[PDB]
């Protein structure tokens, strides 16, 4: 099938005008939610500094580099 | 993550404290960028270097610069570092708002809130202001 | 059958060795000066003080430099954009002292990169060709007048100009991201885009002829024993290159058209140096590139860096480095 | 500041300047319409 | 959950870095809304009616006709540069001075007739005549005291 | 002097007089060919071919 | 059919694109 | 059926909504040094 | 009084942004209707001088 | 120096007056369609 | 459909304007529906402008171009550069923004409805381009409208207003512009000066009495201009160089109004009379001797003798000399000492910089004057941060010199790229083969072997 005789058809249409706002709204809501900085390890804006920690976290091990991510990421 | 400790700055010269509102903090920056930027960006002077924002210049003019309310009458009364004679001719002031027509629309609270920019940008960037090109 | 007539007759032959035509009135004397100047000044020339500070920088091989370290310096800052001819220098030492070789060589080559181009519309008129040939010559023709005079003209000074040498070229390049930003400037990365997709569209569009040949050798013979100059016939199936890269990639996204491709090959280098003419053209009155230095900012205010920032440290490296002995003034205005 | 009398309108003219910029972008949407032909 | 500001309408609004918050963002009304500064009603700390500012206008007034004195002893030398340079350097502030103590329309007219006269000075020692700077020096000076002596 | 303004930095009258020859000493060859050349013959092209 | 091979670039685009249009009304 | 220029009139004008939101982003909220 | 003027001069305005070139490039529109687009040429023509009138009446 | 001025003066005139009286030399009509 | 597809016409639709060219009626209404969008910008942006003013700035940290150019004319504007009413600039605007909807309906009517040729029932503005006498009305007509504009900037300065003169005694203000220069050595030593420094061709008129004689001969030339290519027809010598075709028009319009480009470029970059630094900033050379003048006024207070103050290099670290020997500014700066702004011209003798005078007479004014030029350098990057490509992002400030040099010279470019394609094209369409070559009859091929 032509490329452009599948999106002027109408029928595209109705597929895609329910698919497509529903994977921008839930996009939207991977944001909203803050659901990607827990998946990721993005700082919010609030966490890029802690009360005990006023400096720029470095990883300086290499072997325990997850566990001395979980002592820079528990405040 | 601006909390109320940050936003605690010295309000006088007997050492009185008092913390600004968010609203203090965002007009006081915009404020601060169109009034006083053009030459105090960062916390440097960049007509006069010698004379700078950091707090420990302004703890070193005669009349001490690190409170809110001496800040706000250095921007009514300007005077020069050992505070002995008047600058308000070549410095942006209420003294001279005839002069420089940027001074003409600004209340206490605008005077405040620019004071309020100048002692709370060390608090959060403290080697940054009015440390120039170094800590860029 | 008049003196002139046959003057022009001559001027205008297709059948000289190399056409002249009237542009090369203009083209052949202005850059045989320029190259003449050039090959003397860059053997040997006494050292330039460029910064107008009495600090002469040497650029010619018998005062010490190689092929790689030497250059024609640039004019004296202490001239700066004024005319420095050599009747106005009150000695040759003088004019060499103050970089007047590098006015001379500038002023005649760009005098004479225009007669060329007007020299390349000339010959196509006189061969019956299309004319369009010389705009695409315009685009180096633009960027060589953006380093050369315009550069010069929105800093104020001959001094800021390319210099005609190796390393000289890297010293304009260095001092310029430092003062300019040109690397986060959009018309350096729309002419980042006309190099690198030149190069790339050349070298595909130069597989694609050479995958596709059609058999007229043997293999102790070379390749390009198939063609015949003059020929009539095509010399490569492009049916069969058509429809390696309509696979290759998908189907509408290949020219079958050659002739829309090769206008293809002729507009993506040419736009592209012309758009990043104007940006060396636009930062030399100091619009400059994209400034993001400390604008991520977190909750407290403080000043969370990005790679422009990191990019912004390397340029004050070369900015506190640059001219060092030139600035009495905390801002570099020029 | 717009006059007195003018300031309701202060939402238009912030959109006035970038007409020009739809009219070049019309005469791609009139050729559209019409095919290109 | 991060702290959303859809343009002022829809979350905070009244954070730190939200640009299109127009003037919702503080309480005191905006001269308009593409400015950072409040009106020139009262509440502001500058008075234009306020003695400081008359008394600094005056001195300019009363400095430029020493300014304007000294103008022939540049005449009977030739020092040219010297007429013109006087004109500028402490009397740029004349011309800022007297519009601002015109209120009047008789002061006004007086005061265009005081700089016709300066701008024949300027003229005249660019063209270095030196009769004409004199006679449009000393209709500068009268016109200069009849401007004054209004108030 | 080069800051000072003249004009086609003529500043010595042998300058004028080198441009006046050196400009009519080519015109006064084109007159070889373009004088005696009638004014009042016309074309309605885009490009004449007229004589040589 | 080669429906799985657009939509494994339209798909997360229109994704990310949603994300990336929720980020621009994030402040501080 | 629907006229393909009418699709790349909606389409372009989302293009140009999208890229007005990201160029508004600039300005406003991260990244806008406010 | 002006700023009802004015509104009503940019309503008119975008009504003769949008009809206009559609009576015009219509191929028989504009001979039949141009009496009654002359008309809102006139109240639009009249519209200006009458907000100049009060704009200066009101300096 | 004034008599190298003089020389490039002489040089400068010369060749722009070529390229000028040149292109005057009923030079469109100096293609190969016709003349 | 007919001249209106490729079928008909042979042009595309990418080249399609290009169908345009021998079609007078339709080419009339695409020009003035064009002039209506030029005139309908000039009315919006400027009402833009007036909306988003604030007076507490200057005009030039704003992002304005327009105000200034209403300013310098005399309108809303007071001495020193203060702009008073801008009741004026928002005049301005509405009667540029309503008379292109006069313009923008003859635009369409002439494009949409009107007769597609003028020369059958509209014989006066029929034409064909080969028509050289015809072609010369057309110039002849349009050169006495310019000529007429011209001396309306000469009625606005004698008559109505006057214009800002940055130069005034007493301070820069409006002044009516009484003795305009009309000598031609004046007038005309700029039009035949040099290009290069200290010589500055046509930028460096530095009066407004040198401006308006300067537009009294525009409009003196323009209009016996008028009236010669009215009355008269080309000559031979005109007749054998150009191509007489609607292409090659362009093209030579395209090279004229390219040379103007990068000239109104330069005079926003260079000139500060024509274009005042109270309205649009300091020039380039401006700010940096407002620095040079700046620290050698701090270092005076400090008991510095600044005269004799050496510096690293061994030069004068603030005053040095030129290399003409006149006393100017020392450091990088030195190369912006032809500099003449109007607040260090009052400490000027005929050697340069009088060293007297900045020792005793230094006025507060004018280290007001150089600090804000100092810190609003034409200096900033794209997106508007103030200052050199270093800087952090607080201030946000590009110049309006810098916004309309960088501009004009990026078009005047691409506008000298359109002579270039237009005046090829039209050379070789005139020739007949800018479709290609011949196949039966290819010129090369009748030639002899080139060796
Ligand atoms: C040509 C194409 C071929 C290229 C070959 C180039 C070699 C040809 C020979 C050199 C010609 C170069 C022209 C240099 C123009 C110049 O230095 O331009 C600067 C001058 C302005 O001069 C400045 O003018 C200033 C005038 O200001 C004076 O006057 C002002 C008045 O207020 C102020 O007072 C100011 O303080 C005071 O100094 C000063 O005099 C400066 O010293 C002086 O530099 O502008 C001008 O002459 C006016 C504008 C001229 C047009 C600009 C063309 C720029 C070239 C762009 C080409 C790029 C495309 C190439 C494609 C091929
Ligand atoms: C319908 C015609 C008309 C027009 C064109 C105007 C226009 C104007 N009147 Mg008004 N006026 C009108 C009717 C009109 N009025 C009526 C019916 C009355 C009641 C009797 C008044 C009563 C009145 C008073 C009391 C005053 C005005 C004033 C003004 C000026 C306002 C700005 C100013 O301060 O001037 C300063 C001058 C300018 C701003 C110049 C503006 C013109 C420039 C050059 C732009 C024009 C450019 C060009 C034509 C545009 C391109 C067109 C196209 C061909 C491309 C403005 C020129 C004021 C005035 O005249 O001040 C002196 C004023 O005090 N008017
Ligand atoms: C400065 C912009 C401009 C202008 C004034 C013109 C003008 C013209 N074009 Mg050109 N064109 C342009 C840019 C422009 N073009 C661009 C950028 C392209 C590339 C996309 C083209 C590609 C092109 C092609 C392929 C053709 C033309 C043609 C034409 C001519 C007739 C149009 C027509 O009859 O179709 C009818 C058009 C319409 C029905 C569309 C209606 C649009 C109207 C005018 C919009 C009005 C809106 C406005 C707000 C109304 C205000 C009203 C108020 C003032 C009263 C006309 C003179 C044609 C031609 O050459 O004929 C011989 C032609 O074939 N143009
Ligand atoms: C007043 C000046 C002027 C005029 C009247 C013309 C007129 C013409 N040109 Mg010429 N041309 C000009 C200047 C001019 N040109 C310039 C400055 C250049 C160099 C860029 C050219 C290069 C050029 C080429 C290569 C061609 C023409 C062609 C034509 C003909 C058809 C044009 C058309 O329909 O395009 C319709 C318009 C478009 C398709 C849109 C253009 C796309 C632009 C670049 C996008 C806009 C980007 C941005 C928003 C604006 C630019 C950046 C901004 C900052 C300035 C027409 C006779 C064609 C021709 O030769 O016909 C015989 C042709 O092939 N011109
Ligand atoms: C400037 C370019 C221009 C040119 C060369 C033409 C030429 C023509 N027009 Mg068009 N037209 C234009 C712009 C232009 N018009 C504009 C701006 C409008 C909107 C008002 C129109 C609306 C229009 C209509 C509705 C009609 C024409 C018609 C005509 C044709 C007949 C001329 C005529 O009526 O007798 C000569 C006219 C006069 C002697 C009266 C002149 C009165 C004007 C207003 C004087 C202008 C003042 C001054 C000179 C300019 C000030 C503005 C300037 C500074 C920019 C002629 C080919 C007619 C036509 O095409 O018939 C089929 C026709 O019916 N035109
Ligand atoms: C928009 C402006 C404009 C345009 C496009 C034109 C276009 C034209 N002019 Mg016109 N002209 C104009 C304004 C304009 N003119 C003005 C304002 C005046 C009054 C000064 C004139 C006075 C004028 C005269 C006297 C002549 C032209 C001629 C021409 C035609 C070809 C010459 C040419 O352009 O080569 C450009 C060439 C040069 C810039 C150099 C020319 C040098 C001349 C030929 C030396 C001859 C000596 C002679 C005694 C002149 C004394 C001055 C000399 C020392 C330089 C061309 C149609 C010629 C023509 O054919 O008229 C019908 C012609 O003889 N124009
Ligand atoms: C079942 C489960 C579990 C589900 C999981 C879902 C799942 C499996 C998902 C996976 C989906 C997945 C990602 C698959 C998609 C595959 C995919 C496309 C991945 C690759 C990723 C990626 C983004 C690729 C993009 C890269 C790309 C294609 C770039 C090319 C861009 C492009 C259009 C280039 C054209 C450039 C160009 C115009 C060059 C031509 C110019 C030139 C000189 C040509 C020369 C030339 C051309 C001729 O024409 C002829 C004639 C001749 C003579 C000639 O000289
Ligand atoms: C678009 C492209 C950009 C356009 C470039 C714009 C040109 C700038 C305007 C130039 C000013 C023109 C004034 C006259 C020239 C001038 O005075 O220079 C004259 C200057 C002055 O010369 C110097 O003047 C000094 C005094 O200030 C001293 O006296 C010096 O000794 C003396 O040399 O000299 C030069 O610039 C030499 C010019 C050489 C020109 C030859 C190249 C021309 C070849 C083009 C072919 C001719 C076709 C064009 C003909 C039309
Ligand atoms: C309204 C905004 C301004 C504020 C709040 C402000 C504040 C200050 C303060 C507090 C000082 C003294 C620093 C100290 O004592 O250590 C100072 C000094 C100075 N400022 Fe500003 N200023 C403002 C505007 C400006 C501007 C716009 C300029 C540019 C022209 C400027 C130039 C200077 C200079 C030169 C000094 C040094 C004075 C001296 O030598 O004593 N100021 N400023
Ligand atoms: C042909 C053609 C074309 C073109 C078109 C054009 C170019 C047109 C133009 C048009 C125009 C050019 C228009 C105009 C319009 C205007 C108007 C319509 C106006 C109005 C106004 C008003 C309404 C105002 C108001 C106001 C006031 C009074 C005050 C202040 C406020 C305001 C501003 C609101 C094109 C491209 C499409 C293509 C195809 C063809
Ligand atoms: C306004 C003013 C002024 C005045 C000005 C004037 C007076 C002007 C003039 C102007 C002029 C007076 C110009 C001229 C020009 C010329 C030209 C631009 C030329 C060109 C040429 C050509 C283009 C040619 C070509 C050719 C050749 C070479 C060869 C053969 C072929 C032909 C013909 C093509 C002043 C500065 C005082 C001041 C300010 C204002
Ligand atoms: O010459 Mn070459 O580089 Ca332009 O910035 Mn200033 O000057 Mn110098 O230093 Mn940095």
């Amino acid at each position: 099938r032509p490329f452009s005789d599948i999106i002027t058809s109408v029928r595209y249409w109705i597929i895609h005008s329910i698919t497509i706002p529903s994977l921008f709204v839930s996009g939207w809501l991977f944001i909203s939610t803050g659901l990607a900085y827990d998946v990721f390890g993005t700082p919010r804006p609030n966490e890029y500094f802690t009360q005990d920690r006023q400096q720029v976290p470095l990883v300086n091990d290499r072997f325990s580099a997850k566990q001395e991510l979980e002592d820079l990421t528990k405040g | 993550d601006l909390d109320e400790a940050t936003r605690t700055v010295v309000v006088d010269n007997a050492g009185n404290t008092t913390v600004l509102t968010p609203e203090q903090v965002k007009r006081g920056k915009r404020l601060f960028n169109a009034t006083c930027g053009a030459c105090h960006v960062g916390g440097i002077t960049k007509t006069n270097p010698n004379v700078g924002l950091d707090p420990e210049a302004l703890s070193l003019a005669t009349p001490r610069r690190d409170n809110i309310s001496a800040l706000v009458d250095y921007i009514k009364n300007p005077t020069t570092y050992d505070g002995l004679e008047s600058i308000a001719e070549v410095h942006p002031s209420i003294k001279s708002a005839d002069i420089y027509p940027r001074m003409r629309s600004l209340t206490d609270e605008d005077l405040y809130s620019i004071a309020g920019h100048i002692m709370l940008s060390p608090k959060i960037a403290s080697e940054k202001w009015g440390g120039g090109k170094i800590y860029y | 059958v008049s003196l002139w007539e046959r003057f022009c007759a001559w001027i205008t032959s297709t059948e000289n060795r190399l056409y002249i035509g009237w542009f090369g009135c203009l083209m052949f004397p202005t850059l045989l000066t320029a190259t003449s100047c050039f090959i003397i000044a860059f053997i040997a020339a006494p050292p330039v003080d460029i910064d107008g500070i009495r600090e002469p920088v040497a650029g010619s091989l018998l005062y010490g430099n190689n092929i790689i370290s030497g250059a024609v310096v640039p004019s004296s800052n202490a001239i700066g954009m004024h005319f420095y001819p050599i009747w106005e220098a009150a000695s040759i030492d003088e004019w060499l002292y103050n970089g007047g070789p590098y006015q001379l060589i500038v002023l005649h080559f760009l005098l004479g990169v225009s007669a060329y181009m007007g020299r390349e519309w000339e010959l196509s008129y006189r061969l019956g060709m299309r004319p369009w040939i010389f705009v695409a010559f315009s685009a180096p023709v633009a960027a060589a007048s953006a380093v050369f005079l315009v550069y010069p003209i929105g800093q104020g000074s001959f001094s800021d100009g390319m210099p005609l040498g190796i390393s000289g070229t890297f010293n304009f390049m260095l001092v310029f991201q430092a003062e300019h930003n040109i690397l986060m400037h959009p018309f350096h990365m729309a002419g980042v885009a006309g190099v690198f997709g030149g190069s790339l569209f050349s070298a595909m569009h130069g597989s694609l002829v050479t995958s596709s040949l059609i058999r007229e050798t043997t293999e102790n013979e070379s390749t390009n024993y198939g063609y015949k100059f003059g020929q009539e016939e095509e010399t490569y199936n492009i049916v069969a290159a058509h429809g390696y890269f309509g696979r290759l990639i998908f189907q509408y996204a290949s020219f079958n058209n050659s002739r829309a491709l090769h206008f293809f090959l002729a507009l993506w280098p040419v736009v592209g140096i012309w758009i990043t003419s104007m940006g060396i053209s636009t930062m030399a009155f100091n619009l400059n590139g994209f400034n993001f230095n400390q604008s991520v900012v977190d909750s407290q205010g403080r000043v969370i860096n990005t790679w422009a920032d990191i990019l912004n440290r390397a340029n004050l490296g070369i900015e506190v480095m640059h001219e060092r002995n030139a600035h009495n003034f905390p801002l570099d205005l020029a | 500041r717009l006059p007195e009398a003018y300031v309701v309108f202060s939402p238009i003219v912030d959109v006035l300047p970038i007409i020009p910029v739809f009219f070049l972008l019309l005469a791609f949407v009139w050729q559209a319409a019409i095919g290109f032909r | 959950s991060p702290r959303f500001s859809v343009f002022g309408l829809v979350g905070d609004g009244t954070s730190y870095s939200e640009g299109a918050a127009y003037g919702t963002d503080q309480a005191d009304k905006l001269y308009s809304p593409y400015s950072v500064y409040s009106p020139e009603g009262e509440k502001s700390l500058y008075k234009p009616d306020n003695a400081e500012y008359l008394a600094r206008k005056k001195a300019v007034l009363a400095e430029t006709k020493n300014r304007l004195q000294k103008i022939p002893a540049y005449v009977d030398k030739k020092e040219w540069f010297n007429v013109k340079d006087e004109l500028t350097r402490y009397m740029y502030e004349t011309r800022g001075a007297v519009r601002s103590l015109s209120s009047s329309v008789t002061q006004k007219e007086k005061a265009e007739v005081f700089f016709r006269a300066l701008e024949d000075t300027y003229g005249a020692a660019t063209l270095k005549k030196g009769d004409a700077v004199k006679a449009s020096n000393d209709k500068a000076i009268a016109a200069l005291d009849a401007f004054t002596a209004t108030l | 002097t080069e800051g000072t303004n003249e004009w086609f930095g003529v500043d010595d009258l042998r300058l004028l007089a080198v441009l006046f020859l050196g400009h009519w000493a080519i015109l006064s060859l084109w007159l070889g060919s373009y004088g005696d050349s009638n004014e009042d013959e016309d074309f309605f092209g885009e490009i004449d071919y007229s004589a040589r | 059919f080669r429906w799985l091979a657009i939509h494994g670039l339209a798909i997360p685009t229109v994704f990310f694109l949603g994300g990336i249009t929720a980020m621009q009304f994030i402040q501080r | 059926r629907i006229p393909l220029w009418l699709v790349g009139l909606v389409g372009g004008l989302a293009v140009i909504t999208m890229l007005s939101l990201f160029f508004y982003g600039s300005y406003s909220g991260l990244g806008s040094s406010l | 009084m002006i700023t009802l003027l004015v509104a009503l001069l940019v309503l008119i305005s975008l009504g003769l942004v949008v009809t206009v070139p559609v009576a015009l490039a219509t191929p028989g529109e504009w001979e039949i209707a141009k009496g009654k687009f002359n008309r809102f040429f006139q109240i639009w023509v009249f519209l200006v001088i009458v907000i100049a009138a009060a704009d200066g009446i009101s300096s | 120096m004034l008599t190298l001025k003089i020389l490039v003066y002489t040089t400068v005139i010369f060749f722009v007056s070529l390229f000028i009286f040149g292109f005057l030399s009923s030079d469109p009509s100096r293609n190969p369609n016709r003349k | 459909i007919a001249g209106r597809d490729i079928e008909s016409t042979g042009f595309a639709w990418w080249s399609g304007n290009a169908r345009l060219i021998n079609v007078s009626g339709k080419l009339l209404g695409a020009h003035v529906a064009h002039a209506g969008l030029m005139v309908f910008w000039a009315g919006a942006m400027v009402l833009f402008e007036v909306s988003h003013f604030v007076p507490e700035k200057p005009t030039y940290e704003q992002g304005f171009i327009l105000i200034q150019h209403l300013a310098t004319l005399g309108y809303g504007i007071g001495p020193g550069g203060e702009i008073t009413s801008t009741v004026p600039y928002f005049a301005v605007g509405v009667i540029h923004l309503i008379s292109s909807a006069i313009l923008g309906f003859g635009g369409i009517y002439h494009s949409l409805l009107g007769p597609d040729t003028l020369e059958e029932s509209f014989p006066f503005f029929g034409y064909d381009w080969r028509d050289k006498n015809k072609m010369t009305t057309i110039l002849g007509i349009h050169l006495c409208l310019l000529g007429l504009g011209s001396f309306l900037l000469v009625i606005k300065a004698m008559y109505l207003g006057g214009v800002y003169d940055t130069w005034a005694p007493g301070g820069g203000d409006v002044r009516y512009i009484t003795t305009p220069t009309l000598n031609p050595i004046v007038i005309f030593g700029y039009v035949f000066r040099s290009p290069f420094g200290g010589d500055g061709w046509v930028v460096s008129v530095n009066n407004m009495e040198d401006v308006i004689g300067g537009h009294i001969w525009v409009g003196i030339l323009c209009i016996t201009g008028g009236i010669w290519h009215i009355f008269t027809k080309p000559f031979a010598w005109a007749r054998r160089a150009f191509v007489w075709s609607g292409e090659a028009y362009l093209s030579y319009s395209l090279a004229a109004i390219s040379l103007m480009g990068f000239t109104a470029a330069l005079y926003s970059w260079y000139n500060n009379t024509a274009y005042p630094s109270e309205l649009y900033g300091p020039t380039g050379p401006e700010a940096s001797q407002a620095q040079a003048f700046t620290f050698l006024v701090r270092d005076q207070r400090l008991g510095a003798n600044v005269s004799s103050a050496q510096g690293p290099t061994g030069l004068g670290k603030y005053l040095m000399r030129s290399p003409s020997g006149e006393i100017i500014f020392g450091g990088e700066t030195m190369r912006f000492w032809d500099l003449r702004a109007p607040w260090v011209e009052p400490l000027r003798g005929p050697n340069g910089l009088d060293i007297n005078k900045i020792k005793n007479d230094i006025q507060p004014w004018q280290e007001r004057r150089a600090a804000e030029y100092m810190t609003h350098a034409p200096l900033g990057s794209l997106n508007s941060v103030g200052g050199v490509a270093t800087e952090i992002n607080s201030v946000n400030y590009v110049s309006p010199r810098s916004w309309l040099c960088c501009s004009h010279f990026f078009l005047a470019f691409f506008f000298l790229v359109g002579h270039w394609w237009h005046s090829g094209r039209a050379r070789a369409a005139a020739a007949g083969f800018e479709k290609g070559i011949n196949r039966a009859n290819e010129p090369v091929l009748s030639m002899r072997p080139i060796d």
